[PDB]
């Protein structure tokens, strides 16, 4: 495509500067480009992939939620309209995402840090989906089940205070909460995931415990809000 | 709508 | 062009949509295509076409500012091909606004408050291409001449509180300051537009009143900076 | 850059 060719360390340097313009756009654009280059990503490049498609997808979340508010508020037809015009480009960002993990991010994921990292996002952008979804099923168990596999690789692969493993958590307690209608299940796992990293912190150096206090004060807002 | 939170950037 | 075939009322209806989701590019492609219908635009109108391309281009502004900072500090052609990628875009936009202005808002503009508010817009998009040209003095002549015939129609029309009046010699004065390196006209520009409106103020309801010391204060900012 | 107030968003 667009970025075909452009160097791999270009579109990573080009990828860093979007990023520090706030050009969310190009930096997404730079990434993908970067992946169909067919080389796995390092943890930088991770990283930097995730941060570009998730400062994307969240100005369509937050432009998403406002027109369905005026739509359900005014229940002409320019409010559906426009709604289903964000909202597709909404799924697009997400079908590209998906497009990027299953061709070929997932199947070369090998190690821990970069395979539970990848499920995430799956769960995460099929979870963005479920959100507009009114098949809804198929796509909510699609969240649950790249959620599920991640979490059962964390759980043997890496240690309570991991910040991905957090990280993880954090994500599948929300769908469990406001997308699978399990809010006992949220709650339950942002306790469990909470405490077993509570216990692991004295394991850890000043930085790593700054890491993992940061995700782990996430599940307490929540866990705050949900009891 | 309340947003919970999620990893990485409240972009939204 | 893309939007030939919604409704002029649509697409105004939906630029405010797309303001409230803050979703500004939208908003622009849609403003552009209620302007293309080729009827005038009411005050409501001219307004969200402004608000819609200053929010896009202000984006592109903030991002080519970071990007020219790192490749001067940098003083390989990453730095130098992205900061280009970004100015083409802000131009492209400049041009497409000074495009809609010629084609043709300005020449149908009788009324003061229509001709100033395009002729200060007008003024705008050449400063915005100004501050990344490096031809410059066509570029800056075509902001000055755009600027002082709105400013001598706002002399001659408009009472000095007029809040389109107040925010032209705002800007033509920021132009003087930063652009022509006329640092004493921007100072005289602001110094008397401001006390001209405050002897004004007398005349104005509570709701006019609001709407000019909110311009009044801005030219106040800019004065206490450069003095 | 320390950029002056101009007229209506400062969207930069
Ligand atoms: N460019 C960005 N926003 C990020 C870069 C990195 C990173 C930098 C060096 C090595 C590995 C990862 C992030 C990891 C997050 C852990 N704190 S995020
Ligand atoms: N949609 C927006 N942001 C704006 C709408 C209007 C307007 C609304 C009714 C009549 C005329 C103009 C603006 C004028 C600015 C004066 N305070 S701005
Ligand atoms: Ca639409
Ligand atoms: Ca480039």
């Amino acid at each position: 495509g667009a970025m075909g060719s452009m160097e791999r360390a270009s579109l990573i340097q080009k990828a860093k500067l979007a990023e520090q313009a706030e050009r969310y756009e190009d930096m997404a654009a730079f990434m993908k480009g970067a992946v169909e280059k067919g080389e796995e990503l390092s943890c930088e490049e991770r990283n930097l992939l995730s941060v570009a498609y998730k400062n994307v997808v969240g100005g369509q979340r937050a432009a998403w939620r406002v027109l369905s508010s005026i739509e359900q508020k005014s229940n002409g037809p320019e409010v559906r309209e426009y709604r289903e015009k964000v909202e597709t480009e909404l799924q697009g960002v997400c079908d590209t995402v998906l497009g990027l993990l299953d061709s070929h991010l997932i199947k070369e994921a090998g190690d821990a840090e970069s395979r539970v990292f990848y499920l995430k996002m799956k769960g995460d952008y099929y979870r963005y989906l479920a959100e507009v979804a009114t098949d809804k099923k198929r796509i909510i168990d699609s969240a649950r089940s790249a959620y599920q596999e991640a979490m059962d690789i964390s759980k043997k692969e890496m240690p309570p205070t991991n910040p991905i493993r957090l990280g993880l958590a954090l994500n599948f307690s929300v769908f469990h909460y406001e997308i699978a209608n399990s809010p006992e299940e949220a709650i339950s796992l942002a306790k469990t995931t909470f405490d077993e990293a509570m216990a692991d912190l004295h394991t850890l150096s000043e930085d790593s415990y700054k890491d993992s206090t940061l995700i782990m004060q996430l599940l307490r807002d929540n866990l705050t809000l949900w009891t | 709508k309340l947003m919970f939170k999620t990893e990485g950037p409240d972009s939204d």
